[PDB]
């Protein structure tokens, strides 16, 4: 079932130390009842470690350099930071500044600034996610499944403002703000229906749900006979995993293997934004209309 | 024709209709009462599919396309190439669905698994027959269903959006969005954390569970764990598509004006309603 | 152009990705058989995968996948008609023999470790420091079977150490003796636990674990798999 009848607990688990500097790890924490009943109780520990805490302040600075920003377009006033939450805006600078660094703050600055903070922020945490992963001797696929998003967010704030001649053809901090620009970059480019590759990438969205719906529900269906034991599965086939397979080759006509079902699902999920990427980063740099494009197909 | 272990499971029963009468497989596929149902379903659906097709004067799939009935004829039956020919179909279709369901709570059986997989399933045929049944209904229409064509249908998304706006002020659509956005990174995740257990570093061992429970509390100080990374992957899908509907089924019944402007609840509470300066003062 | 350039190129790399996708999940059960496991004519488009090498933890050897495959171990079924396509009916007791949805593999018979190289799975009594941190605590109340008889009593829980999870109960039968019961196949009432899948009478047919502190991997299909099968085949002694 979704919820566990009964939770059992045990002296905090310290983990695999491998090649972990262990002085970097912080203590574990409290547990959770609540979390318990879904998943594992055990809050912490933590791995600290220099780009964590680089990743982490650099995390907050672009947080509050917006925050400041929020607070100065609401006059400072409690209530109305409130109430017009969804409305304040920290926007690019002006297209007539182009790629300058040296927009006014109040102009355009301030934005630099912040996404800086996000820039680094970003990537150190990626690297982070690497180094994790180098350090217990397992393989890079976060780190390379990481970096797909990373893509989509670099090409957004990026790599498109530069390839277009300015920074005002990027997305702005803002919570309605973000949204009325994705808004109108599809008006301005001809309705993006017509950019195959976010047909693509929608198809890719909608199949993520589909499939971790699927993978999930197998799962589930099959714990009866230690199903969510993947590895051991993995190294020595169980019924679980025959049942788990025949269901979907009685169902469907083919299947996956348990190692196998986690390809489908990795590459599922990072075609999403790889796909999503590239039709955004040719949307206006080398076409500028979709459906003109799509009477052409040139 | 079976996989080297299946034969031991290929046992009789499992039925909900009709005992031994349609026991058995097809190859790989497994067809039971209700395997015959969704082809009788599926074949037909098909069929009315090429009908509209001729009456269309078309036989490329970029252009076909089988509309509703228009709003003039509401909740009646319509003159077949008035609509007649979708409202069919679209029954043909649930016929389908629900049947296919229905197999897979047959095939569950027979293997003695959980039923989870057919009640997720009923998720995704919710969502579709909120769009062409529910709404129609509750708004007064076959016509504001959506037709069945490749692009006049991402076209019937596009201006039913635009219609009441953004769309992407409707406040159940920023939820329903949420859990795709979630949904995709959990399952990113998942997979990822899974193979690169089993497949380590160059001529290292498989690496085990707990390693990669270890990963996970050194990055962001949690690991959800084997039956609960399923569990979630299962309610964030779920989730998404519930949120989904329930985004669509409001639109047009209790809110028909432009979704940006139902936000005005919230700035306009009387305690900082006329409060000067910010963006809306 | 450039675009069409992009997504031709992509619908290229999507083919031969699902190519890749997929002969990596023939790694187990292939190549194809008839139901006298002769190999099959016709395996597909799609070849078998060159094999791929697991080195095991615990120096527990290595898994090299695709390899030979066999059930190792008897099957009784009997074929109930002339052609193939059709069920295959039990030749004994389904639950007794292991087929249909009472089915276990031949898995190890050597328990699943951690990542110390410790019994992962551990009744709770031998495990220094678990308690029931939450709910109803199972330990004491009576079992109750699909036809409303009580089969024996849990004498503790059996816990996975590494994920602190309850993975079975630990059963004692009117005869003194003890089985482990999937904790995925049982209700937890106030008063009692309720199984749905074996009626009283079946308790005893559980498979038995060899040693009283370890279950291994060849006994959790065995149990796992009598259990689930319960559902089909004990049927006619479930009331409700
Ligand atoms: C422009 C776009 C640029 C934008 C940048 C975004 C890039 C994001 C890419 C993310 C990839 C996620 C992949 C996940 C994954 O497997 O990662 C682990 C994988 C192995 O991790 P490991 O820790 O090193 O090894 C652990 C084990 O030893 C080994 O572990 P293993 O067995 O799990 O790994 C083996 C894995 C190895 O995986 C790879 O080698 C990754 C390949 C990356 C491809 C990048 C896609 C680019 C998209 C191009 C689209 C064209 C549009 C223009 O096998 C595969 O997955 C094979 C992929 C099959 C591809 C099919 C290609 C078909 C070519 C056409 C043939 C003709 C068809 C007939 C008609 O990582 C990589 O190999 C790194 C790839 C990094 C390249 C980035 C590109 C640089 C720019
Ligand atoms: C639910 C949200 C909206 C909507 C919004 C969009 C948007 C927005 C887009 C699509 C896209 C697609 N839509 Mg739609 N779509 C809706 C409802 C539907 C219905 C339905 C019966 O309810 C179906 C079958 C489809 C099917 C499709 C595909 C043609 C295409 C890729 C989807 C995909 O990858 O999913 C994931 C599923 C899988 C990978 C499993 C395999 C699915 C295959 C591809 C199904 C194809 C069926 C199709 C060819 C018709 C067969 C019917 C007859 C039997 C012949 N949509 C409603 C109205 N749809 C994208 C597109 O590019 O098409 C123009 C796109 O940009
Ligand atoms: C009016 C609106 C337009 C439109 C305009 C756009 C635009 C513009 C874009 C999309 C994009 C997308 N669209 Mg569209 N789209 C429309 C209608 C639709 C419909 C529909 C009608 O049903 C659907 C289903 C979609 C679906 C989608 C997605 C498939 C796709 C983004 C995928 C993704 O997950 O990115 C989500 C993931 C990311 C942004 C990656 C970011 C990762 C970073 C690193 C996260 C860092 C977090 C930060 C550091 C803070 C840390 C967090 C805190 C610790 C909490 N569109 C119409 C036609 N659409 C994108 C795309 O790819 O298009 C091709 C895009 O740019
Ligand atoms: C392949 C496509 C999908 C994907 C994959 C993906 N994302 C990833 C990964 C992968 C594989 C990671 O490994 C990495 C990760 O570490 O996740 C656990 C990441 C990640 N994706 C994230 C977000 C994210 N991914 C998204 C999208 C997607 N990611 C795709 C759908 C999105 C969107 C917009 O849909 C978002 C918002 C982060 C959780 C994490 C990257 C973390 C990071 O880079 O941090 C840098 C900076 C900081 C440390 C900032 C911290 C500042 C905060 C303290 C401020 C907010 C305070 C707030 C009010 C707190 C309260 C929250 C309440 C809920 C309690
Ligand atoms: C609820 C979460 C998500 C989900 C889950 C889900 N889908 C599922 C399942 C689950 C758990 C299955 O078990 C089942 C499956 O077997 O998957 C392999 C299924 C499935 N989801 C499918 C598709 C699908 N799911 C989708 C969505 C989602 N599925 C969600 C996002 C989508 C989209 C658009 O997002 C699609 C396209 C099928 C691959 C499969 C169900 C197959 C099936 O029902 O077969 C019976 C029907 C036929 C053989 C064809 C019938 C033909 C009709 C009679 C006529 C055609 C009419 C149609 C309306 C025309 C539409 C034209 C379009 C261009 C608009
Ligand atoms: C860990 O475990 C797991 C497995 O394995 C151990 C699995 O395999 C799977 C399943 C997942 C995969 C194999 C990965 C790939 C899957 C997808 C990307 C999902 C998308 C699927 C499709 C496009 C296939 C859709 C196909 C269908 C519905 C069937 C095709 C059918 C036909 C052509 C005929 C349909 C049948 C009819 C008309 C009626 C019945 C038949 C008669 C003849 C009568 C999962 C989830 C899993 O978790
Ligand atoms: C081998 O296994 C594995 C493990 O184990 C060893 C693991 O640890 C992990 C690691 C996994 C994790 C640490 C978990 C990661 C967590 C997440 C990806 C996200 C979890 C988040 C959520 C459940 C919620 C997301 C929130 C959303 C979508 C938006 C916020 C909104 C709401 C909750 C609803 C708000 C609504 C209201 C009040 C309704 C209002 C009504 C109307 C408007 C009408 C993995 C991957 C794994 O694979
Ligand atoms: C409670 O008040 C305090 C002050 C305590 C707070 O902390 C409150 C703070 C809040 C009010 C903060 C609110 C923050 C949000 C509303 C943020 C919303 C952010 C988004 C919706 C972002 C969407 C999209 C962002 C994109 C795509 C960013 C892309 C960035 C980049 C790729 C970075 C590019 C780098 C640049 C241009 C500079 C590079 C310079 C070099 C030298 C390399
Ligand atoms: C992981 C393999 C599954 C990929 C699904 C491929 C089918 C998607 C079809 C989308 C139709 C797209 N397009 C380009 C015309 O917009
Ligand atoms: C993006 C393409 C989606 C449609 C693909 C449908 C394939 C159905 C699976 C057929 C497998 C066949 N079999 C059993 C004969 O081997
Ligand atoms: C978009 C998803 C499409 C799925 C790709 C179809 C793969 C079909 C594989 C059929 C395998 C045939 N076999 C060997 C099982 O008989
Ligand atoms: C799954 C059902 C989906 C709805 C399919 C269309 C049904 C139309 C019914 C109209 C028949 C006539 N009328 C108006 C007299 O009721
Ligand atoms: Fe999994």
């Amino acid at each position: 079932d979704i919820f566990s009848q009964v939770q059992v607990r045990g002296p905090a688990d310290l983990g695999m130390t491998e090649d972990v500097n262990l002085a970097n790890r912080s203590g574990v924490g409290p547990f959770s009842t609540l979390l318990g009943w879904f998943g594992n109780a055990q809050l912490g520990p933590i791995y600290l470690g220099s780009l964590g805490v680089l990743s982490l302040f650099s995390g907050l600075m672009w947080f509050f350099t917006i925050g400041i920003w929020f607070w100065y377009q609401a006059g400072w006033n409690p209530a109305v930071f409130l109430r017009d939450l969804f409305f304040f805006s920290l926007e690019p600078p002006a297209p007539e500044y182009g790629l300058s660094f040296a927009a006014p703050l109040k102009e355009g600055g301030l934005w630099l600034i912040a996404s800086f903070f996000m820039f680094v922020a970003v990537w150190s945490w990626w690297g982070r996610t690497y180094l994790r992963a180098q350090a217990l001797g397992m393989g890079k696929h976060t780190a390379w499944a990481f970096l797909s998003a990373i893509w989509l967010w670099m090409v957004l704030g990026f790599i498109r403002p530069i390839l277009m001649g300015s920074w005002s053809e990027a997305v702005p901090y803002g919570i309605f703000s973000h949204l009325d620009w994705t808004n109108n970059f599809s008006l301005v480019h001809g309705n993006l229906f017509y950019n195959p590759f976010h047909g693509l990438s929608i198809a890719f969205l909608y199949g993520s749900a589909l499939l971790f719906a699927m993978h999930g529900a197998t799962i589930l269906a099959v714990s009866r006979f230690g199903g969510e034991r993947e590895l051991e599965q993995i190294a020595d086939r169980g019924t679980a995993a025959e049942r788990a397979a025949l269901f979907w080759r009685w169902t469907m006509g083919f299947n996956a293997t348990m190692e196998g079902i986690h390809r489908w699902a990795i590459w599922m999920a990072v075609l999403v934004t790889l796909t999503g990427g590239i039709g955004i980063l040719l949307s206006g740099t080398v076409v500028d209309n979709w459906y003109v494009w799509g009477q052409n197909h040139g | 024709a079976l996989l080297s272990f299946e034969r031991k499971y290929r046992v009789p029963g499992g039925t909900l209709v009709g005992g031994n009468l349609f026991d058995f497989w097809v190859g790989p596929f497994y067809v039971g009462f209700f395997g015959v149902a969704t082809f009788f379903f599926a074949a037909l659906g098909i069929i009315l599919i090429a009908w509209s097709a001729v009456l269309q004067g078309t036989w490329n799939p970029q252009l076909i396309s089988v509309y509703p009935p228009a709003l003039e004829y509401g909740l009646g039956g319509a003159p077949l190439a008035k609509g007649g020919l979708w409202q069919i179909i679209t029954i043909c279709a649930t016929g389908a669905f629900v049947s296919w369901a229905l197999r897979e709570v047959e095939i569950c059986r027979k293997l003695g698994i959980g039923y989870h997989i057919p009640f997720a399933f009923a998720f995704a045929i919710l969502a579709y027959l909120t769009l062409v049944l529910f709404r129609p209904v509750m708004m007064g229409a076959w016509g504001y269903a959506f037709p069945y064509g490749i692009w006049t249908h991402l076209d019937w998304v596009s201006n039913t959006g635009y219609t009441y706006g953004n769309f992407h002020y409707n406040p159940a659509h920023m939820i329903a969005i949420s859990f795709f956005f979630t949904n995709a990174l959990a399952l990113a995740l998942h997979g990822a954390l899974v193979l690169s257990a089993a497949n380590p570093e160059k001529g290292k061992e498989m690496r085990t569970p707990d390693h990669a429970a270890t990963f996970f509390r050194d990055l962001v100080g949690y690991s959800i764990g084997t039956l609960g990374i399923h569990r979630l992957g299962l309610l964030l899908s779920l989730s998404a598509v519930f949120f989904s509907a329930l985004c669509m089924i409001i639109t047009g019944t209790i809110w028909f004006d432009q979704w940006v402007d139902w936000w005005q609840w919230w700035v306009k509470l009387p305690w900082w309603a006329n409060i000067p300066g910010g963006i809306n003062g | 152009d450039l675009a069409s350039l992009a997504i031709y190129s992509f619908w290229i790399f999507l083919a031969g990705l699902i190519y890749y996708l997929q002969t990596e999940n023939m790694r187990e059960g292939y190549p194809l058989e008839n139901e006298d496991g002769t190999p099959a004519a016709n395996q597909g488009p799609f070849p078998l995968p060159k094999p791929k090498t697991f080195i095991l933890p615990h120096g527990r050897g290595t898994l090299t996948v695709p390899g030979p495959e066999s059930e190792d171990r008897p099957i009784a079924l009997a074929r109930t008609a002339v052609s193939e396509g059709f069920p295959h009916a039990p030749t004994g007791d389904p639950m007794k023999d292991g087929v249909g949805p009472a089915s276990w593999v031949a898995r190890r018979d050597l328990p699943e470790l951690d990542g110390h190289g410790h019994n992962k799975i551990k009744p709770m009594k031998a495990a220094a420091g678990f308690h029931v941190s939450a709910g109803k605590n199972p330990i004491g109340l009576p079992v109750r079977g699909c036809d409303l008889e009580i089969a024996g009593k849990v004498v503790d829980i059996w816990v996975d150490i590494p994920e602190q999870m309850a993975r079975f109960l630990e059963v004692e039968l009117k005869d003194g003796s003890t089985r482990l019961l999937p904790m995925q196949m049982v209700k937890v009432q106030s008063n009692r636990v309720h199984v749905n899948a074996l009626s009283s009478d079946l308790f005893a047919g559980i498979p038995t674990i060899k040693s009283p502190t370890e279950v291994t991997l060849l006994e959790e299909d065995k149990i796992c798999g009598y259990v689930a099968g319960g559902l089909m085949y004990a049927a006619p002694k479930r009331k409700s």
